[PDB]
């Protein structure tokens, strides 16, 4: 029955800048007997397990960089990063252990960087897949910023929206870029009725779309 | 060194039961409380329960969300921890972590396992199809398409993990009860095709192991 709330839900900060994230408890976590606040902070990088950063509100775990600082008392706590680095991309969770344990809802920290255009690659269906009666055309849009991007597929010069699934990666921990995959799936029968397959990427970094194409007659 | 490893995750029908295990080493097990924590894909961590240490009689406590339905136990002869889950439902679909808890002094979860993914669904296990993504000029990008599988997860490495940087593996997307993901890798044009590039795909639920060599068309 202790409610933990964190804010903001998310934010983005440029490398080198300061960041503050807040954690609120519905009741004091100050254990009057041990004179300590039972509040810990955890860091969860994309695809990883949570890692302990701070405990007792302000004690920094060994091996944790000095730029991370925990502060506060009672019902209000904060985690401050004095100088954000690209690798600091993560969700940060606070957790009370005053009465059983309870995690806050987390704060997602993303990194702001200079705009970067995507590197676009297109790939025709494999013969194994075609032989099985299916046809997937895949376009990778790699290492761009910001995350917002548009892809349109063109078959023989005409747009097609049906059968397309998109997937963005989380931000990259080293260069702070995003990447995305777009996959257009067709039947073999339909695939074999057209020649040109085009993947068009529109990103704020250019007024001209990045275009990658292949022609079936040229052997995919 | 401290080691925590969860196992037992996978697909289970709505209404069914499943038991997870957590094997530990590198510390005096009986000295430590142990906790279970879970996390639905893309959502927040949730503490589920703990089992106290020797000094405290190995007693258990649970969050209100699972009390009466989940059971924690430990085997001190083998330094392992268990979570028995009953009457599973969709909300129970999550990655489950064990974590080393209180030792009578410190208030911290100092160590966590890699976690094990539990999927509660009536849909059937389906192994992936794996297709090579070859091009057609300084750097060259290659890929593998892992299509039509269930449940999560799958793992993709390149050259048995010796190709690490320049890799992007895209989060799976569910469509019609089947997942699809892809992975790209970007290497110098000089290294391929002169040197071999191979994606290694594993799908634990179906015990699938796949190597697909990327060959020029
Ligand atoms: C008067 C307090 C006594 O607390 C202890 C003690 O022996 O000092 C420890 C308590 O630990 C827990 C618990 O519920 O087991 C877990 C700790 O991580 C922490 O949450 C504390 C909480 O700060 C209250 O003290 O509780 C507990 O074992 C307690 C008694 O055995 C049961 O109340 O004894
Ligand atoms: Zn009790
Ligand atoms: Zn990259």
């Amino acid at each position: 029955d202790i409610v933990m709330t964190q804010s903001p839900s998310s934010l983005a900060v440029s490398a080198g800048e300061k960041v503050t994230m807040n954690c609120k408890s519905s009741q004091s976590l100050l254990n009057s007997r041990t004179r300590k606040n039972y509040l810990a902070w955890y860091q969860q990088k994309p695809g990883q397990s949570p890692k302990l950063l701070i405990y007792w509100a302000s004690t920094r775990e060994s091996g944790v960089p000095d730029r991370f600082t925990g502060s506060g008392s009672g019902t209000d706590f904060a985690l401050t990063i004095s100088s954000v680095q690209a690798e600091d991309l993560a969700v940060y969770y606070c957790k009370q252990s005053y009465n059983l344990r309870t995690f806050g809802g987390g704060t997602k920290l993303e990194i702001k960087r200079a705009d970067a255009a995507p590197t676009v690659s297109i790939f025709p269906p494999s013969s194994e897949q075609l032989t099985s009666g299916g046809a997937s055309v895949v376009c990778f849009l790699n290492n761009f910023y910001p995350k917002d991007i548009n892809v349109k597929w063109k078959i023989d010069g005409s747009e097609r929206a049906n059968g397309v699934l998109n997937s963005w990666t989380d931000q990259d921990s080293k260069d702070s870029t995003y990447s995305m995959t777009s996959t257009l799936t067709l039947t073999k029968d339909e695939y074999e009725r057209h020649n040109s397959y085009t993947c068009e990427a529109s990103h704020k970094t250019s007024t001209s779309p990045i275009v990658k194409s292949f022609n079936r007659n040229e052997c995919x | 060194e401290v080691k925590l490893v969860e196992s037992g995750g996978g697909l289970v029908q709505p209404g069914g039961s499943l038991r997870l295990a957590c094997a530990t080493s590198g510390f005096t097990f009986t000295d430590y409380y142990m906790s279970w924590v879970r996390q639905p894909p893309g959502k927040a961590l949730e503490w589920l329960g703990f089992i106290r240490n020797k000094a405290k009689g190995y007693t258990t406590e649970y969050s209100a969300s699972v009390k009466g339905r989940f059971t924690i136990s430990r085997d001190n002869s083998q330094s392992s921890l268990y979570l028995q889950m009953n009457t599973l439902r969709a909300e129970d679909s999550a990655t489950y972590y064990c974590a080393r808890d209180h030792d009578g002094y410190y208030e911290r979860f100092a160590y966590w396992g890699q976690g094990t993914l539990v999927t509660v669904s009536a849909a059937a296990t389906t192994p992936p199809s794996v297709y090579p993504l070859a091009p057609g000029n300084s750097m060259v990008t290659l890929g593998c398409l892992v299509k039509g599988y269930f449940p999560e997860p799958v793992t993709v490495t390149w050259n048995s993990g010796s190709l690490s940087t320049g890799v992007h593996t895209f989060p799976a997307v569910l469509s019609s009860d089947l997942y699809t993901l892809t992975s790209s890798v970007t290497v110098p044009s000089k290294t391929w095709p002169s040197e071999t590039v191979t994606c290694n795909v594993a799908h634990p639920a179906s015990s699938t192991k796949v190597d697909k060599k990327i060959v020029p068309r």
